[PDB]
């Protein structure tokens, strides 16, 4: 949710966590 | 209203960046630690 | 040997610490979503030294 906040004006993302496996 | 406003949110996610990065590595190690040890009986018997 | 054990350890800890604070290291992970393998790097040869 951060990130698409954020996704309308600025680029800069964050670090996500997925396929920890 | 076109330059300094967006700098806010750009300095927020840089400020926050320091904290979510720890939070992810300590998660992803503790997670992988117990991955180590068997799940079945027999393999944990043996090991005993 | 067991004074040894406590610098070598004391040193990397503290260079890990204040690694995560320069631009470098996070514009990567900025730019990627992986450390890239600094820690198993890292680690791995604060164990061969």
């Amino acid at each position: 949710s951060i990130n698409e906040c954020l996704k309308a004006m600025q680029i800069f993302e964050q670090l996500p966590v997925i396929t920890e496996s | 209203a076109e330059e300094k406003y967006p700098e806010l949110f750009a300095t927020l996610a840089n400020d926050l960046q320091p904290l979510c990065i720890a939070l992810r590595q300590f998660y992803l190690e503790n997670y992988r630690q117990l991955d180590s040890q068997p799940r079945e009986i027999a393999a944990m018997k043996a090991q005993e | 040997i067991e004074a040894i054990h406590e610098l070598v350890k004391n040193f990397f800890q503290r260079l890990g610490d204040r690694l995560r604070k320069v631009d470098c290291y996070h514009q990567v992970y900025r730019l990627v979503g992986n450390d890239g393998g600094i820690e198993q790097l890292l680690r791995r040869a604060e164990e061969d030294i």
